RNA sequence: GGCCCAUUCGGGUCUUGUAAUUGGAAUGAGUACAAUGUAAAUACCUUAACGAGGAACAAUUGGAGGGCAAGUCUGGUGCCAG
């Protein structure tokens, strides 16, 4: 019984974090990349 | 679960 | 090495076989292990041609 | 004074404790404990907790009989399974 | 006329009110329904209710700093004592009651006096949780349940750190020294100030033991402050092989009975070659023998190791410096040092013999 | 990239990726930080794990661009300044224990 | 040791205050003269809410159940599920735990089980519509009161997933030294288990009252329908009244039983909020509490806060007693300098809190 | 010189906190002067208040308030040199530190352990003075200790503090041409507001005593914890006026305040201009 | 009785 | 055995290495007799005595690349990849 539980347990805690690091990764790339081309796009201007 | 980790309770003496 | 430290990347050494453990000579850690592996496959790899 | 039988007392868990610290460790608290180190079943008293391979074989209770049952009382009330066709 | 009806204590709310002129129900009261018809059956009553950055943040501090004066500029006796009360450079007198009678007997006015004014947090009890640092100039490491002297907030106390690691952010486990030349995590049982406060920590505060090196230990600052820690520290439990057979062994002694291997079944084990493993079931006449099963086939030559994890407690010792209530008010003693208690009493440092490294030299390896 | 400076001060909020269980990565070596002149958020890095623990909150760094010599493997492009100093102390300093961060 | 409390009058206040501010308290006197004494079962689910939330907090219940003793500990959160009981509803367990909720080492995730209304207590949209905007302004942005299901009495049934997610430091400082404009006034009319004419009839009724003043009047409607409907027939009304330059609302709420008329029940809820403006000035009559509890413990400055005349009762200032009584804190109420009403603006200067579980 | 002007102007932006500092009256600034036994210290708090006040100080003890500006007392304390404990607790209250130094035997460990005890628990404003300046016939090795001194003092306190020099003593006390422009060093400083301190509120103690009842330690016999009156200056936060505040008197224990009843300013400072010589008080 | 500063104090090469 | 070239296979070349031992010479920073200089003193100039083996009398800064553990983390088509 703790074999079952303490695995799926486990299983669900991994597949959170794994979720939440890749969120926390593509919002800093999107919301912080789109802001970097636009100073590269109105630096080139120069 | 729920005791591990509890460092309270109430103290029922009722 | 670009932001590591000398002291940090030290030298781990690697531990010996038990004294009461002694008569099975050499406990063999992965490299050992490997070299034993890939040995076994490959000799069943021809085997089984 | 006060302050003097605050101090003995402290002077009391100071001495216990600087002898723990001196003395003999808790067997639990080593690593490698072998059989040969331990308590003779001081295991069973434990609770300790580690990990497992695979999860194991499922235990069939009344209500996953009951889930898989009504399944196919669904599936075989409106016919929709799965056999072969004839060629 | 209200508000020293409010704060004037021996006399009935209703009282007050009555001479002005319960929250389990949460509703407030109203009339009844008919009184509240007939009142508000007109609608004029309310028709009027109805119808840079840096020096701007310095803006609005200095706004609230003004509203803060123009708000203070009130009675006399409520500015100056009770709603705000003595603000800085006031010089007062202060009366402690049961102050000790060796700071009394032993006042020498070398040393200073000083006070301070405890939060509602510092006043608490219980675990903190810091991450700490050898000092770089600090020569000897530090050792977990070793006592150093914190000087966190107002407070100089002894207590027991216990040093510990999240490894990979996984646990939070306990070393048994502090690193080299990093940080770690520690938690000791002394009084809970806030987090983000930074602390000093020393080994020796006397000066017959001064020596001629650096005293300050330790350094860091508050993370977290807690009632309760959950801490382990890693036990392995060896047994070796007695019996192997093709991607299968019998695995003499980690266990005393068959009731304990019952207890530990399907745990995952690996030989110190890293050869995964399960232990699958208890042998039935030697008694802590067990059958487990491996990727491949292991040797007569290895150990199986089931890697559990035992919680280990912090020490709920505390005691507070009370250097001024000594005759010396130098030369304060608290718990020693491992190292001098066992320079004390002359016991040897412990040695597992089987613990200390070698010179290993391979032979070549060859194969039939 | 600030505007017309060569480095900003900045304020720390929180260090982002504090629950990354890589060692060294770049997600965990990733700052978040309030400019101070315009007043906007931008997310900088830190030249290791081991200096991460310079920084806590709010502690008045100062950070440059980051000048990536190529397409790096574990990076995540985006990320475009660097913390240089913390609390008015360079923290390569910090790292390798030549100065005390002041409080 | 022990702040001493004598009754049992402000219950949930006390513990509360208690945990806010760290001191050890007794209550004393629990209906000791009375045939049943003692404490009863939803102050005593109460207190085990309280032991969920916080951690290394000592209650200490007698024999005789008429004394409790709260040494209280550091509030901890986390995620938990509360079957309080049928005595009370939800509301009576959500209302107090709006105090403690940002101040949390995790973030507060709970969901409560049991009835949804009361006549004599707070509900689901007097919880979120009129309590949550005085904390969105006092300093929370992230708070929400879920209806998974709800039920009415006496069966109920009804589960409630309160969810705050920010973790300020301390609530900033209020400066309300106006009357706010009550720029429109909506509401909600809600009803379970029973015929969905009845929550038109409630709004009809309601705006039949609420016609004659010129603003503009929008009551949403709700029937609920299926398992989130609960075990019981049920049926309400909650109106607010919005000032949305500010965020400010003012509230008012019943709920109808076996015999009441809809109209009766709309009408009746729309002369109450109407009376509740009459006697509001910058908050409401029940919204008042929590907003001078936040303004006690706010920063170290002076927070001031329009009160009106009829504000002032017998459980205004045995509020005010108890603050002074746990953390010896004022409030001065200096009155404005225009004369066409009586209102007073209670400045608090409040103490110096911090919330010292959150981890840095 | 227009990127020159942006990269100057960053500099002035830092994180904007709170004072909490009054400007009508406020305490006057705890200078802690640190130094190993055997340098300055006392001589030097009696040359700067016999500068300061017009008055022999012999045999100090204690903290000293002295007003020494229109606008600006200050407290002088010496640390006893041996206590670590003393060390710790003027580290984490003192407002200026005149940092003692033995020029002619260099840095030492006293001050570089105050000097990191103050840098962890919140740095205060740190002027440095190096004394024995009677190296050797050799000037040409006083000027090159002079500069050594002056750079590793630069590496502990920010890159540009003040090292003062002091030349050999002169009469019992240091020249007054040196004490004279180290109290114009002194007098302006323009201090910061520090974090503990200015959400905490403490206060150092010039004056002691017991108010207990001698017949009743007759009856008792000498064990009887015993009341106190402690009076000073309080700084920090507004320290509130009811009895029961708790209290940490850092080196005795933990105490809960009975009465307070606030003094008259006992050295105040008084109402371009210049400082009379009947103003410049000392408490 | 000088406890007299040593070499990584004095010359900081860390 | 070192080194060099080259995408590859490979090719070209040659007294080259070593925390190996060891030997007596050299002096400069420093410590310092002086005399000179100068109203006087500093400094320059001249100059006896001592002053090196980790010559520890202890120069940095930045870059490139590894390698290790009964260690830890992640993924998944064993022993692998990261
Ligand atoms: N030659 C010389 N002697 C000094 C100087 N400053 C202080 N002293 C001597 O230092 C001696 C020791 O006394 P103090 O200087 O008062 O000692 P302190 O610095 O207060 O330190 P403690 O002895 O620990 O109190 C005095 O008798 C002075 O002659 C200085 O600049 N030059
Ligand atoms: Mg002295």
């Amino acid at each position: 019984f703790e074999a079952r539980q303490r695995i799926e347990e486990k299983n669900k805690e991994s597949s959170d974090y794994h979720a939440k690091m890749a969120h926390i990764v593509n919002t800093i790339n999107t919301e912080e990349g789109a802001e970097k081309n636009k100073y590269e796009r109105e630096r080139k201007l120069r | 679960k729920m005791m591990k980790n509890k460092r309270g309770g109430v103290i029922d003496k009722r | 090495a670009k932001l590591v430290h000398d002291v940090q990347k030290k030298q781990h050494r690697e531990r010996s076989q038990l004294t009461s453990r002694s008569r099975y000579g050499f406990l063999e850690k992965h490299k050992d292990y490997v070299k034993r592996a890939q040995d076994f496959h490959r000799k069943q790899s021809t085997l089984k041609v | 004074s006060s302050f003097e039988k605050q101090q003995i007392e402290i002077r009391k868990q100071i001495e216990q404790l600087e002898n723990e610290a001196v003395a003999e460790k808790k067997w639990s608290l080593k690593g490698e404990v072998k059989a040969k180190d331990r308590p003779e079943d001081a295991l069973l008293t434990e609770e300790l907790e580690f990990d497992r391979t695979a999860k194991p074989v499922p235990v069939i209770t009344s209500e996953v009989t009951e889930s898989l049952e009504d399944m196919i009382r669904r599936r075989i009330q409106d016919s929709n399974f799965d056999d072969l066709q004839r060629r | 006329n209200i508000g020293k009806l409010i704060y004037m204590d021996n006399i009935s709310p209703e009282e007050c009110i009555r001479r002005w002129r319960d929250l389990e129900k949460f509703v407030p009261y109203f009339d009844t329904f008919e009184k509240l018809a007939k009142k508000w059956k007109s609608v004029d009553a309310i028709k009027e209710r109805f119808l840079t950055w840096y020096e701007l943040q310095k803006a609005k501090i200095s706004k609230q700093l003004e509203i803060n004066n123009i708000e203070y500029q009130e009675m006399t006796p409520e500015q100056r004592q009770r709603i705000e009360g003595f603000k800085a450079g006031s010089y007062v007198r202060i009366v402690f009651e049961k102050v000790p009678m060796e700071f009394v007997k032993n006042f020498n006015p070398k040393f200073p006096i000083v006070m301070g004014g405890l939060l509602p947090t510092e006043i608490k009890f219980g675990i903190v949780k810091a991450r700490l640092r050898r000092h770089r100039w600090h020569k000897k490491i530090l050792k977990t349940n070793d006592p150093l002297v914190l000087s966190l907030g107002w407070r100089r106390f002894q207590t027991l750190p216990i040093y510990t690691t999240t490894d990979s952010r996984t646990r939070t486990r306990m070393l048994k020294y502090t690193p080299e030349h990093t940080y770690c995590n520690a938690a000791f049982y002394g009084p809970l100030c806030s987090p983000n406060t930074p602390f000093c920590g020393v080994q020796i505060v006397a000066n017959s033991d001064t020596g001629n090196g650096f005293r300050i230990a330790a350094t860091g600052i508050v993370e977290e402050i807690d009632v309760n820690i959950e801490i382990v520290k890693k036990l392995k439990l060896v047994g070796f092989p007695y019996k192997i057979f093709k991607n299968t062994a019998f695995i003499k002694d980690m266990f005393s009975s068959a009731m304990e291997v019952a207890r530990f079944e399907g745990a995952q084990i690996k030989t110190v070659s890293g050869i995964r493993g399960e232990i699958k079931r208890a042998l039935s006449k030697p008694e802590g023998h067990y059958r487990a099963a491996f990727e491949d086939k292991i040797l007569m030559s290895d150990i199986v190791i089931l890697r559990s994890w035992y919680p280990v407690r912090v020490k709920k010792f505390y005691n507070p410096v009370t250097s001024l209530l000594l005759k010396e008010k130098t030369e304060w003693k608290g718990l020693r040092l491992t190292g001098q208690i066992r320079a004390a009493m002359n016991l040897e440092t412990p040695s597992n013999p089987d613990s200390a490294y070698h010179k290993i030299e391979r032979v070549e390896r060859h194969f039939n | 990239p600030f505007g017309g400076s060569s480095h900003a001060k900045g304020i720390v909020l929180e260090k982002l990726g504090i629950e990354s269980k890589q060692p060294n990565s770049a997600i965990r070596k990733c700052v978040r930080v309030q400019l101070i002149k315009n007043g906007k958020k931008v997310t900088a890095f830190v030249p290791n794990d081991g200096c991460l623990n310079f920084v806590d909150e709010n502690d008045e760094v100062l950070l440059a661009g980051f000048g990536r010599k190529g397409k790096a493997k574990g990076d995540i492009p985006g990320v475009r300044f660097k913390v240089v100093k913390v609390s008015g102390v360079s923290l390569l300093a910090l790292w390798k224990e030549k100065k005390e961060k002041p409080r | 040791k022990y702040t001493t409390f004598q009754g049992s009058q402000n219950f949930r206040l006390r513990i509360v205050l208690a945990t806010l501010s760290g001191k050890p308290i007794k209550i004393e006197k629990i209906r000791s003269g009375d045939l049943n004494p003692g404490l009863k079962d939803y102050e005593v689910s109460f207190l085990r809410l309280i032991e969920s939330v916080t951690n290394g907090s000592v209650i200490e219940i007698s024999y005789t159940g008429t004394t409790v003793i709260y040494r209280p500990g550091i509030i901890v959160g986390g995620a938990s599920t509360h079957i309080c009981p049928s005595s009370k509803p939800v509301g009576y367990f959500v209302e107090p735990m709006l105090y403690l909720a940002p101040f949390s080492k995790k973030k507060f995730s709970i969901l409560f089980k049991g009835i949804t209304a009361s006549h004599n207590d707070a509900g689901i949209e007097a919880i979120k519509w009129g309590l949550m905007p005085v904390m969105e302004k006092f300093g929370v942005r992230e708070c929400a009161l879920h209806t998974l299901k709800r039920g009415s009495p006496p069966l109920g049934g009804g589960e409630v997933h309160l969810v705050v997610d920010s973790l300020i430091a301390q609530p900033i400082t209020m400066h309300e030294i106006d009357r706010p404009i009550i720029s429109s006034i909506t509401g909600v009319a809600y009803s379970t288990r029973v015929s969905p004419s009845l929550v038109n009839r409630m709004i009809d009724g309601a705006k039949k009252v609420l016609k004659n003043l010129q603003c503009e009047v929008n009551i949403t409607a709700d029937v609920w329908r299926g398992e989130n409907s609960g075990k019981s027939p049920g049926w309400g009304i909650t109106l607010v009244a919005q000032s949305k330059q500010k965020g400010w609302s003012y509230f008012a709420e019943d709920i109808g039983d076996a015999g009441s008329i809809p109209e009766e029940l709309g009408e009746k809820v729309a002369c109450q909020l109407l009376e509740e403006i009459s006697k509001s000035a910058a908050v409401g009559r029940n919204q008042l509490p929590l907003a001078i509890v936040y303004m006690v413990i706010g920063k170290e400055d002076i927070g001031r806060l329009r009160i009106n005349k009829e504000q002032i009762d017998e459980r205004f200032i045995i509020l005010l007693r108890d603050i002074k009584k746990i953390f010896n804190t004022e409030v001065f109420l200096k009155p404005v300098d225009e004369a066409d009403n009586e209102d007073m603006i209670a400045t608090i200067k409040g103490i110096g809190f911090t919330n010292t579980s959150k981890k840095i | 010189t227009m990127q020159r002007s942006s990269d100057v102007n960053e500099r002035k932006l830092h994180v904007p906190m709170v004072d909490r500092t009054p400007e009508d009256d406020p305490p006057p600034f705890i200078v802690a002067v640190v130094g190993p036994p055997g340098t300055g210290k006392t001589t030097l708090i009696r040359s700067l208040v016999r500068r300061m006040t017009k008055s022999t100080l012999n045999d100090i003890q204690g903290p000293i308030t002295v007003v020494s500006g229109k606008h600006r007392r200050l407290t002088f304390l010496e640390c006893p040199a041996d206590d670590l404990n003393a060390m710790i607790d003027i580290a984490k209250i003192a407002d200026l530190v005149l940092l003692l130094i033995d020029g002619n035997f260099g840095f030492e460990m006293e001050t570089m352990e105050f000097l990191n005890i103050a840098q962890h628990h919140g740095m205060p404003r740190v002027l440095g003075v190096a004394t024995h300046l009677d190296l050797f016939k050799s000037q040409s090795t006083l000027r090159a200790s002079k500069k050594r001194l002056k750079h590793r003092f630069w590496t502990e306190v920010y890159q540009g503090a003040k090292l003062f020099y002091l030349s050999g003593v002169i009469n019992g006390r240091y020249p007054d041409r040196e004490i004279l422009n180290l109290s114009r060093f002194i007098s302006v400083m323009k201090f910061r507001p520090l974090k503990w301190r200015n959400e905490h509120p403490y206060m150092l103690a010039d004056r002691f005593t017991d108010l207990t009842h001698p017949e009743l330690i007759e009856t008792q016999g000498l064990q009887i914890d015993r009341k106190v009156a402690i009076y000073g200056y309080l700084h920090g936060t507004p320290l509130p006026s009811a009895p029961g505040t708790r209290v940490h008197i850092a080196g005795v224990g933990d105490f809960s305040v009975a009465q307070i009843e606030k003094l008259p300013d006992p050295c105040p400072t008084p109402f371009r201009k210049r400082l009379d010589d009947k103003d410049k008080l000392i408490y | 009785g000088k406890r007299a500063i040593n070499y990584q104090i004095l010359k900081n090469k860390g």
